[PDB]
RNA sequence: GAGAUGGGCGAGCGCCGUUCCGAAGGGACGGGCGAUGGCCUCCGUUGCCCUCAGCCGAUCGAAAGGGAGUCGGGUUCAGA
RNA sequence: UGAGGCGGGGGGGCGAGGGCUCUCGCUUCUGGCGCCAAGCGCCCGGCGCCGGGCGCGACCCGCUCCGGGGACAGU
């Protein structure tokens, strides 16, 4: 499928398309609380690698861990 | 005839003269915080440069046209579970006593027959939260020589099939009626998208700045211009 | 090993300010359409004591433009203010005592107090018993204005930034010697807890 | 007598009988007379010194 | 749509009512305050028969979480007779001593044999 | 003064802080609508639609602060 | 600050040589008053009779709530 398309573009973090696209979220979640709730994975190619499968039951929580 | 006891009282909104009146106050109310979040998002779309794998996005097919193509793709609509339902009750009877061509939707089922490429056009959803699942794909099937045509909205092109969001629709084959209807479409979408590769390569998006900040920096270019102007006679 | 006197205070829990006789925060007006563009109106209903504060404090008294109810402010008086007395506040206003406005709007040398730092906030200089301040240039280039400090500092500040002309009252207080001990406690009991000072 | 007892007393017994009656005292209630009236006397003055000017003008 | 203050308020939204599929517990707990448990025993004291003749009163010790309301109805419908006020108070003891006076067409005195009380 | 929530921080029990990065009112006024009762009179009650709202921070904190309203006589071995 | 009128482009009055440059869109003697649209035009509903609405009044356009720093404070 389309999921190895996208594996390998994550690995291109320092290329100008996911330099980009890395930091608006970045800047997004910066504007959100510290602990809440995403509907659907943002990643899903690392999901389902980790056992993630789209149904009712799985919930994802995005949270913000201080640096350092 | 008139009652002369209807006297005019108009009000004076002057400067500490008379109390203001409800008027409009759309531009200053303090919005919640996800709307403030959700309205600057498409600012930071407009500020910063937009690479061109992504700023093809806003490059998307008009509105006659998408008339004309989900008109073409209202005649080979899935299955649902009632005509699979129906569709199996009619196999069952002959039981006791082929397929034609339909869509193909989301990525996983796309992806692999473009390189087999037994697609002949491609349907695009442009407002995907996670763009990087479609950003290859444009650039893919320039290279398989593929047709696609990007359409805005998720959800128009959603229901299609009787499901929420479709990224991806794949033409693989059609009716025999319907040759003519798509080989002057790709004839069409062909030199938007896939022969003018090169020239979208090179188109950054966004790099726009503000209104109120355009209106400062022009300003001073028009009274920089007029100064230069008449210094010569 | 002991932790010095002087650092018990950044903790509070003693030497926190005694506020319970005071007033409030002893501010300007905030800025708004009227105060941008025109001038409005005020009225001064009463002048009252703030304790721990050597420099008095006015009830002035305001009709506001939006919504039918009567806004009140604590403005620092400047010497010269009685009660009855038609303040004017915006740059539109004219140049008497007792009057705010923003500084690019005034000639030079102008003696004025309860200035700004910044455009908005509500004034922070020049506010204690009969201290004042004075325009000393503008700059109508990028809207800068030199303004003298009562410390003998000069300082680069904005233009939008106001202040009520005139002194404020109670100037040289200073001047009068306490003499017993007690005056100086009574004085130091409404502020903090910080007057017996042990060498 | 103390306000929660004010509930009890009439309307009588809580103000006097005209304007401004029981919250403003008399003294001054004529002094918002006299000042309401000129006000709005010498504001018609305003209007008529107004209506010469744009005529020479 | 034009808004009128730049605060933004929440929207009222519907409510819903409580409509439950089953009741969380079983069956409506009985009441073990009723008329019988809240008379626990009168009293045989020197002190409370001075109390009758005098006052035309009858005292009692009353289960301590009762109300002077639910020992006016207890009176009134076990002894059957009719109450003009009840006075209680919390022995040291623990349990609530209750003065009852009756209607005052009515006489205690009697009313103490027919309980027993002499 | 004390102390929840939002938020922040913290490996963590938790701590921070009390209007501060918050959609913080579950309120009514009349109006329209739809309904219900007792002489479904008229009024009482519930639901929807339209219209209205400055509150200021959940809460706790005084048996000497604030706080409407009771006194005389007589009565018990001991209570007024 | 209860995020109440920010910035352009338009409408008129003050002015010298029919647009252009622009000030300006209205409040100052005085311890009063000011919210809950007049007015005006135009639709609709009902037995000349009562009751609703749209748009002016109260320009239009916009993307950053106004401001001030600023790739430096700061972490």
């Amino acid at each position: 499928g389309a999921y190895k398309y996208i594996q390998e573009l994550w690995r291109k973090k320092q290329s100008d398309v996911m330099r980009f696209l890395l930091r608006v979220r970045c800047w997004q979640y910066r504007q959100l609380s510290a602990l809440h709730r995403a509907p659907r994975p943002t990643r899903p190619d690392k999901a389902r690698r980790l056992g993630y499968k789209a149904k009712q039951g799985y919930v994802i929580y995005r949270i913000r861990v201080r640096r350092g | 005839v008139v009652n002369p006891l209807f006297e005019k009282r108009p009000k004076n909104f002057g400067i500490g003269q008379d109390i203001q009146p409800k008027r409009d106050l759309t531009r200053f109310v303090k919005w919640p915080r996800y709307i403030r979040l959700q309205r600057q998002r498409a600012i930071l779309y407009k500020r910063l440069k937009v690479p061109p794998a992504i700023n093809q996005f806003t490059q998307v097919l008009d509105r006659q046209t998408a008339t004309q193509l989900l008109k073409l793709a209202h005649k080979y609509r899935p299955e649902t579970k009632q005509e699979k339902k129906q569709r199996l009750l009619a196999r069952a009877e002959k039981k006791a006593a082929k397929r034609p061509p339909v869509l193909r939707a989301g990525v996983n089922t796309v992806t692999t027959l473009v390189e087999n490429k037994k697609a002949q056009l491609v349907v695009i959803a442009h407002d995907v939260d996670p763009i990087e699942l479609v950003v290859f794909l444009p650039a893919l099937c320039r290279k398989m020589g593929v047709p696609y045509c990007i359409l805005k909205g998720k959800a128009r092109l959603g229901r299609l099939v009787h499901r929420k969001t479709c990224t991806t629709v794949a033409f693989t084959q059609v009716n025999s009626e319907d040759k003519g209807a798509l080989a002057k479409l790709v004839e069409a979408i062909r030199t938007n998208y896939n022969d003018r590769y090169d020239e979208i390569r090179r188109h950054w998006g966004g790099n726009v700045l503000g209104p109120k900040s355009v209106a400062r920096i022009a300003k001073l270019e028009k009274a920089k211009a007029k100064e230069l102007a008449t210094k010569l006679g | 090993g002991r932790v010095i006197r002087g650092q018990r205070k950044g903790a509070g829990s003693v030497f926190r300010a005694h506020v319970k006789h005071r007033k409030g925060a002893a501010r300007l007006r905030a800025v708004d359409f009227a105060e941008r563009h025109g001038y409005i109106k005020g009225i001064v209903k009463d002048i009252i004591h703030d304790p721990g504060r050597g420099a008095p404090l006015a009830k002035v008294v305001f009709r506001d433009p939006y919504r039918f109810k009567k806004r009140t402010e604590l403005f620092i008086a400047a010497e010269g203010i009685h009660t009855g007395q038609f303040v004017y506040c915006g740059k539109k206003a004219q140049l008497n005592i007792g009057n705010v406005l923003p500084v690019g709007t005034m000639p030079e040398g102008t003696i004025v107090c309860c200035l700004e730092e910044k455009p908005g906030d509500r004034g922070k200089l020049a506010r204690a018993s009969g201290n004042y301040a004075t325009v000393i240039s503008h700059n109508p280039e990028t809207k800068k204005t030199r303004v003298k400090l009562p410390s003998g500092s000069k300082k680069v500040i904005s233009s939008a930034n106001r202040a009520v002309v005139g002194v404020v009252a109670g100037g040289g207080r200073i001047d009068k010697p306490i003499l017993k001990a007690g005056r100086a406690y009574h004085k130091y009991k409404a502020k903090r807890n910080c007057w017996p000072r042990v060498r | 007598v103390r306000p929660k007892v004010l509930m009890r007393l009439s309307k009588t017994k809580k103000h006097v009988s005209r304007a401004y009656g029981g919250s403003m005292c008399a003294k001054c209630v004529r002094d918002r007379i006299k000042r309401a009236f000129l006000i709005e006397e010498q504001k018609i003055v305003v209007k008529v010194l107004k209506a010469q000017a744009q005529s020479q003008k | 749509k034009i808004r009128t203050s730049p605060t933004f308020r929440r929207p009222k939204t519907l409510r819903l009512r409580r409509q439950p599929k089953y009741p969380r517990k079983s069956a409506p707990r009985r009441n073990k305050l009723d008329h019988y448990a809240i008379i626990k025993f009168p009293l045989t004291t020197e002190s409370a028969m001075k109390k009758i003749e005098d006052n035309n009163t009858l005292v009692f010790i009353v289960d301590v979480k009762a109300n002077k309301h639910q020992i006016k109805q207890a009176v009134k419908k076990l002894y059957d007779i009719d109450v003009a006020k009840v006075n209680t108070l919390i022995r040291p003891d623990g349990e609530k001593k209750a003065y009852v006076r009756l209607a005052p067409d009515y006489d205690a005195l009697d009313v103490a044999n027919k309980i027993g009380i002499i």
